[PDB]
């Protein structure tokens, strides 16, 4: 899974 | 109403790529230039998609997916119309910052491709799009892409695809059919030239050491391991048309 995507995704 | 209020509402402001417009232009420097805005409109693009209506109902897994997947063709769809209504599709204005002329179009070596996006910024011109079909068509794009494996939860996609479909016959309402015609091949359109634009980005990525062409972060991972899936044809566009 994209790390820093998912991030952004559950910020 | 409520539909359209919510896109116009969500929909991104303006993003600079943060281009040296005062250097000589240069394969690499506009290369990188462009993959940094492609990083800052992937962040865009995901701010925006959470708020879109029914997104979040979606798995999780699957809301990754699917922006990752939609992303190139995204900002293929978004670029065109800004060209379109900012210069009249006489130039590709990535951004503000970054506006190519043919002179930069054969400097990036994406010529071919680029030609093909500015004939898709003329088709907004010629078929009179209106800026509610454009949010409407924009946003039934981010459901266009998916694995031929299926998603993880395929009937809440299906559901949510169907329901941007029926927005759009409502923003269109044998004129009717006409139209709907024109909008989805044009929507079909965008297809062909975002795998291009897939492939030449996976190309530039693996011999970008060898180019000092620069890729930020989440890009060089979505090009690594989500784009090669679409290039083997493990996920594949939906189209109207066949
Ligand atoms: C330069 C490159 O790596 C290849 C094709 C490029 C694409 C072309 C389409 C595009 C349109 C935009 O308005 C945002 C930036 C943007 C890109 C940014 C980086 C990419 C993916």
């Amino acid at each position: 899974g994209n790390a820093a995507l998912r991030y952004l995704l559950g910020a | 109403p409520i539909f359209l209020n919510v896109l116009e509402a969500i929909e991104p402001g303006v993003v600079c790529a943060g281009h040296d417009n005062n250097q000589p232009d240069s394969f690499a420097a506009l290369l990188s230039s462009l993959n940094e805005l492609g990083e800052r409109q992937l962040v865009h693009v995901v701010k925006w998609a959470k708020a879109l209506p029914g997104f979040r109902n979606l798995h999780v897994d699957d809301q990754m997916a699917v922006i990752q997947y939609s992303w190139m063709g995204l900002m293929v769809f978004a670029m065109g119309w800004r060209s379109f209504t900012n210069v009249n599709s006489r130039m590709l204005y990535f951004a503000p910052d970054l506006v190519f002329n043919e002179y930069r179009m054969h400097k990036s070596r994406m010529y071919s491709q680029c030609v093909r996006m500015r004939h898709l910024s003329q088709e907004f011109g010629w078929l009179q799009i209106t800026p509610q079909e454009f949010l409407c068509m924009k946003a039934l794009l981010l459901f266009s892409i998916i694995p031929v494996d299926g998603l993880k939860n395929q009937k809440f996609f299906d559901e949510l695809r169907m329901n941007y479909i029926k927005e759009l016959d409502r923003i269109i309402a044998t004129s009717c059919s006409r139209r709907f015609y024109q909008l989805t091949k044009l929507l079909d359109s965008v297809q062909p030239i975002a795998r291009e634009l897939h492939q030449f980005t996976f190309d530039l990525l693996i011999k970008s050491h060898m180019v000092s062409v620069d890729f930020p972060e989440m890009m060089a991972e979505i090009i690594s391991v989500q784009v090669p899936k679409i290039l083997s044809g493990k996920v594949k566009p939906i189209y109207f048309h066949t």
